[PDB]
């Protein structure tokens, strides 16, 4: 029951629905006359909230008033809600019933130990020209397309592929993620990617062991049916909410079967350009991670980052990349839409 | 800021004595205890060879002695050799036919021998047959007194109230360059070196502080050799036993008064002729406090992976030190809570404090519960503490003289050859024919540029 | 003529460009680079190194943000 799709009140037994449909101010459609009057009439024996930690007071108050369910159960990712603000709406549901300790999940392998790391890549002199000169947000590509960041990304991906670790690569920009995945010759998914073209990749990643690394647009910041992976790398450490980043990180990362004895059986990477606006979000992520108890480290260089064949090894290819970045418009350099 | 930040050059016994005159060292080696102090400070390499050679007056050939150590370790043996010779301990003598025989300085030999076995003096020590002293002082009372005195000096650097010290000592703190004279009347101020010293450990602190006293000693007319020998005898003294000021020069009396005021020695009265040496004096040697909480007194800082510091300390001094590099969060009666952060550590860095000082300062004070593990400080903290300085210690300044834009490559290669000839070359660019030379060559090469 | 006393400044290539940009911006109030000599070394007017160290450090901090 959601205006994005056809719905079936007749003989329903479990209505699964979207708050923004139900907490409307005024009817969305005749389909709201169909369902909302019907839903206002039903008395559900139990209400399950999957994202109560994200719903605003007004939408929750409207929903609770409309349904009047006999029991309500609030499911949350984190106790502190981004919409908690002055009033903790949790009391509308009731006390906290239980809290699974991060240590109990890690000690029992339910949630893998995630290696949080940041590749603090030194800024390239040429990119530094453009970084300080470009005060506008077109600067985003400069920290994102630094050869140091690309070469480190390429190595670690090929490393995690050698380990046959399922890995997903995420970025804040269309051109950046495209140029990476294209030059790396790896799958990339975007909004225009048709479901069959998308499923071809997903099935060959979720089940076929050949595809170890896939590239996913900023859409991964939200529900885009992201697959399961053991390693995640942020091409940009620039990003939004720390909790939403942490939510995404846990959503995708899964314990690598049989590797729990290793230092880590899950890995997270976020790539950082030194002396750039990325370092604050990097620092705040670093802090928020250690605050949340996650293990963290910083990376600058590791074996193979220069001992292996990696792109842009010559000044000209670096120049072509930088000129292609400079020739790209602000739109191609701006933050990729999330949808 | 033409050069890098001012660093507190920690000169151990080798660096200090290595600059002294042989006659001074010979006079110093006059006492048996001075020889033992020097000897014990030597590396095990020298320590064994000296002991092995002590009973000979024959100039053993340099090669045979060098052939006492295995091929791979002979290279490391050169370090001890260079030290022993540089420290006048080893003097070459020639075997028949001019072969390089080796001999230890007879004074040093004879004093070590008099140290091990009877000699004309009984270690220059005696009881004077006196009984138990009036107003007996206990070992813990001596330690606390010495501690209190040392704390008062550190408190004086911190500029806290009740830090009672003589102006000559306050002057020395400023004269040594620890307390910066940024304002008239010498109000509490500290240089980078003084902060580094504050974070340094007690034995290295006391050692270098006394080295500055010695550096000013002859400027103050005090007897270097005598004070040093007295200090070494004190380092080899016993806490509970009593020692006498009988037969001490006024120079030693002045130093003894400082030494008493400094809390290294306890006296019944300033004028009394019998005293008890404190733990600090016995422990006054160029050594290391350790890689974790101190053997003599355990650490109290519970450093945690989340950069949170739980220092079980009451001491306003220690607390104030933690405030220099860490951001403090709470004060609790038995424990203090703080966290290390970029800003607060960048405060230490900008004040001129190497991250290793903080790492070691925390290590030496690491609470004993943090022990029983190889790394006492988690790697993430150690790495990020260092990374914070490595973030902002990339710019390295160096004063020099630039030679550029010569008329041809011959000029560059000639000037570079001249820079190579004099070893005054700092850096050069052969593509643009650019050369940087030490400032000493400024006039010499500028004038030569008119001649070439 | 071809001789200057000054300070050799060792910096990484990124801060080489920062020094060049900061000198080009005149952002210490005066020109401070004497010349670029290598990708890692620059020769600088000793008077402005005192200000350079602070303004670079502050701008390195500022560059972290936003």
């Amino acid at each position: 029951f959601t205006s994005d799709a056809k719905d079936k009140p007749i003989g329903c037994s479990v209505a699964i629905s979207t708050y923004s449909m139900l907490g409307h101010t005024t009817k969305r459609s005749w389909e709201a006359e169909r369902v909302m009057e019907w839903l206002k009439t039903q008395e559900w024996g139990l209400m399950i909230l999957d994202e109560v930690h994200t719903i605003p007071a007004k939408m929750f108050r409207r929903v609770l008033t409309i349904v009047q369910a006999h029991c309500k159960l609030g499911l949350t990712a984190t106790l502190v809600r981004e919409d908690d603000k002055i009033v903790d709406l949790n009391f509308l549901i009731g006390p906290k019933l239980y809290e699974a300790n991060w240590m109990e999940l890690q000690n029992n392998g339910y949630i893998a130990k995630v290696q949080c790391a940041e590749v603090w890549c030194p800024m390239s002199p040429e990119f530094y020209r453009e970084y300080v000169a470009i005060k506008t947000k077109k600067r985003i590509l400069l920290y994102t397309m630094n050869p140091n960041k690309f070469r480190a990304c390429q190595f670690l991906i090929k490393f995690h592929e050698r380990r046959n670790d399922k890995i997903i690569v995420f970025a804040d920009n269309v051109f950046a993620l495209k140029e990476y995945a294209i030059r790396l010759n790896k799958p990339y998914i975007y909004g225009p990617t048709s479901q069959g073209e998308r499923m071809q990749i997903l099935q060959n990643f979720k089940h076929n062991p050949k595809i170890n690394t896939i590239f996913i647009s900023k859409v991964g910041d939200t529900s885009f049916d992201l697959p399961e992976a053991n390693v995640l790398i942020q091409i940009s450490s620039h990003g939004g909410s720390r909790r939403q980043e942490a939510q995404r990180l846990g959503r995708v990362l899964r314990a690598k079967k049989g590797m729990v004895a290793e230092e880590y059986n899950a890995f997270f990477y976020s790539l950082v350009s030194q002396d750039t606006q990325e370092m604050a979000y990097s620092t705040k992520r670093q802090r928020f991670l250690v605050d949340q108890g996650y293990s963290f480290k910083v990376i600058t260089k590791l074996a193979g980052m220069e001992e292996e064949d990696l792109a842009f090894s010559t000044k000209e290819e670096q120049q072509q990349l930088l000129q292609k970045v400079l020739a790209a418009t602000d739109l191609d350099a701006e933050e990729e839409v999330v949808a | 800021r033409g050069l890098n930040r001012v660093h507190l050059q920690c000169r151990n016994l080798q660096e200090f004595l290595g600059g002294l005159s042989p006659g001074v060292l010979d006079r110093l080696y006059g006492h048996p205890a001075t020889c033992l102090a020097v000897f014990r400070e030597l590396p095990s390499l020298a320590k064994n060879w000296v002991m092995r050679m002590l009973f000979l007056e024959q100039p053993l050939p340099q090669a045979a002695v060098a052939l006492w150590v295995k091929k791979e370790f002979s290279k490391a043996q050169e370090e001890s050799t260079g030290l022993l010779s540089g420290l006048r301990i080893w003097h070459t003598q020639l075997l028949p036919g001019g072969l390089q025989g080796l001999i230890l300085n007879p004074i040093f030999r004879q004093n070590l021998r008099i140290a091990l076995l009877g000699g004309g003096k009984a270690w220059s020590d005696d009881t004077s047959q006196l009984g138990p002293d009036k107003h007996a002082r206990d070992v813990p009372s001596l330690d606390k007194y010495a501690e209190e005195r040392w704390e008062v000096v550190l408190h004086f650097m911190v500029g806290s109230p009740s830090a009672a010290v003589s102006q000559d000592l306050a002057q020395l703190l400023s004269q040594a360059g620890l307390m910066k004279s940024t304002e008239p009347g010498e109000p509490p101020c500290i240089t980078s070196a003084g902060f580094q010293f504050l974070l340094l450990d007690t034995p290295a602190q006391l050692w270098y502080f006394m080295l500055q006293y010695l550096q000013t000693a002859q400027s103050r007319g005090m007897d270097l050799v005598e004070i040093l020998s007295f200090l070494f005898q004190l380092s080899f003294s016993t806490l509970g036993k009593d020692y006498s000021v009988e037969g001490m020069s006024d120079s030693l009396l002045n130093f003894l008064q400082h030494l008493r005021e400094f809390g290294l020695v306890f006296q019944r009265k300033r004028k009394s002729r019998r005293y008890y040496p404190t733990r600090l004096a016995i422990n006054l040697s160029s050594g290391v406090s350790g890689a974790g909480g101190t053997v003599h007194q355990p650490g109290f800082i519970v450093v945690e992976t989340n950069y949170r510091l739980y220092a079980y300390t009451e001491s306003e001094l220690q607390i104030a030190l933690i405030a220099l590099f860490s951001e403090m969060l709470y004060r609790f009666p038995n424990m203090v809570v703080a966290q290390v952060t970029r800003e607060s550590v960048q405060q230490a860095i900008a004040s001129g404090i190497t991250a290793q000082q903080i790492i070691h300062f925390l290590r030496t004070r690491a609470h004993p519960v943090m022990l029983k593990q190889t790394p006492v400080l988690p790697p993430t903290i150690t790495d990020q503490i260092r990374l914070w300085e490595l973030e902002r210690d990339r710019l390295r300044f160096t004063e020099g003289v630039l030679y550029n834009q010569f008329l041809s490559q011959v000029d560059f290669e000639l000037l570079l050859a001249h820079a190579r000839e004099l070893g005054v070359l700092v850096f050069e660019n052969s593509a643009k024919r650019l050369m940087v030379v030490t400032p000493a060559g400024h006039s010499d090469v500028k004038r030569f540029w008119k001649r070439q | 003529v071809n001789v200057l006393k000054g300070v050799l400044i060792e910096c990484d290539p990124a801060m080489k460009q920062f020094l060049l940009y900061l000198d080009e911006s005149n952002a210490l109030g005066k020109k401070f680079i004497i010349q670029d000599i290598d990708d890692t070394h620059v020769f600088v007017i000793a008077e402005l190194v005192n200000v350079l160290q602070e303004r670079v450090g502050e701008l390195m901090d500022q560059n972290a943000f936003s």
